[PDB]
């Protein structure tokens, strides 16, 4: 029913990894990590690789600590407009 | 110049269905969203869902899943909302509103409202 | 309702006279600020009895064309305020705050004004 996460998410040792099949997909969805209030985390030290179309989000600065691991909140949507309610929100858990 | 003309009020028994039409004029029909809003008598406003007549993309409030169905006819520049299995909670005034995608989808233009009354 | 952005509007009702200035507060459970356009997604609506709602403020600070300057939208990502200076008889209505940053779009419970 609801949209499925457009990329591939992988919990790594020290970071969250989001992979896409092309740069077109990654720039189309433009994933960002947000806090409990839904604002993008500007102290997040993520890395972007457009050779392999991968986004890496370190747990410490980009995710929220909970019992057993981290919760990551991801927002995707169109970057060509200021219409924000068509964006999609996703929440994942990565065990420590 | 922008006008939204909804169909007239309707009175039905519980369990029946109604289809509310909203005809848009004064702007490019497929370039904006159409929002539907429910106002119960003596109560506030509740957001049902939006439809984009361009590609017929839709988004619903999960509370209204299965209750409301949005469709759009580009030739007539008219958006339809179908309400089914009507109960007493479904008696309300229903507004269509244009989400202006230039300004973030904010709803500047509203229809006059359609009163749906469910009684047995 | 999980994941929905909740709009908490206060007070529920207001009773005032003529010429004084009232303030309506609306707080959101989620930030409505977009770093892209550096704006907060919040609208203020006025609805008189027997009429469709009317958009007063959008972007939480910007008045619609033809709206008197006595309506002042203000506030920050979580906290928003609508101030109506020198209230007039035609300002008698119910006022709603709305967030359009997220789907589902949500309203405040509303503020009844009676003079």
């Amino acid at each position: 029913e609801n949209p499925a996460f457009p990329g591939t998410l992988i919990c790594d040792k020290d970071e969250v990894r989001i992979e896409f099949s092309s740069r077109f997909d990654m720039e189309k969805w433009n994933p960002s990590v947000v806090d409990t209030l839904g604002s993008e985390i500007l102290s997040c030290t993520y890395a972007l690789d457009l050779e392999r179309f991968v986004l890496k989000f370190p747990y410490e600065t980009c995710t929220i600590k909970v019992v057993g691991g981290y919760q990551v909140n991801i927002r995707v949507g169109d970057t060509t407009t200021d219409v924000r309610y068509k964006d999609d929100m996703y929440h994942f858990f990565c065990p420590a | 110049q922008v006008q939204l003309q909804q169909s007239g009020a309707e009175l039905v028994k519980p369990g029946s269905s109604v289809k509310i039409s909203c005809k848009a004029s004064g702007y490019t029909f497929t370039s904006d969203d159409m929002h539907w809003i429910k106002q119960q008598p003596g109560n506030g406003l509740e957001w049902i869902g939006w439809i984009y007549p361009g590609n017929d993309d839709t988004k619903y409030n999960q509370k209204f899943n299965g209750k409301a169905t949005l469709t759009a006819d580009k030739s007539s520049s008219t958006v339809y909302m179908q309400l089914s299995s009507l109960t007493s909670e479904d008696s309300a005034v229903y507004f269509c509103a244009r989400g202006d995608l230039n300004y973030g989808g904010s709803m500047d233009a509203w229809g006059q409202g359609t009163s749906v009354t469910v009684s047995s | 309702e999980t994941g929905d952005t909740v709009m908490t509007q206060s007070p529920s009702s207001l009773a005032v006279s003529a010429g004084e200035t009232l303030t309506i507060n609306c707080k959101s459970s989620q930030n409505l600020f977009s770093s892209r356009n550096q704006k907060n997604y919040l609208a203020w609506f006025q609805q008189k009895p027997g009429q469709s709602p009317t958009l007063l403020i959008h972007w939480a600070s910007t008045r619609q064309s033809g709206v008197p300057d006595r309506f002042i939208g203000s506030g920050s990502g979580t906290d928003f305020t609508l101030t109506i200076s020198s209230v007039q008889a035609e300002d008698l209505a119910i006022y709603y705050c709305q967030q359009y940053y997220n789907s589902p779009l949500t309203f405040g419970s509303g503020t009844k004004l009676e003079i």
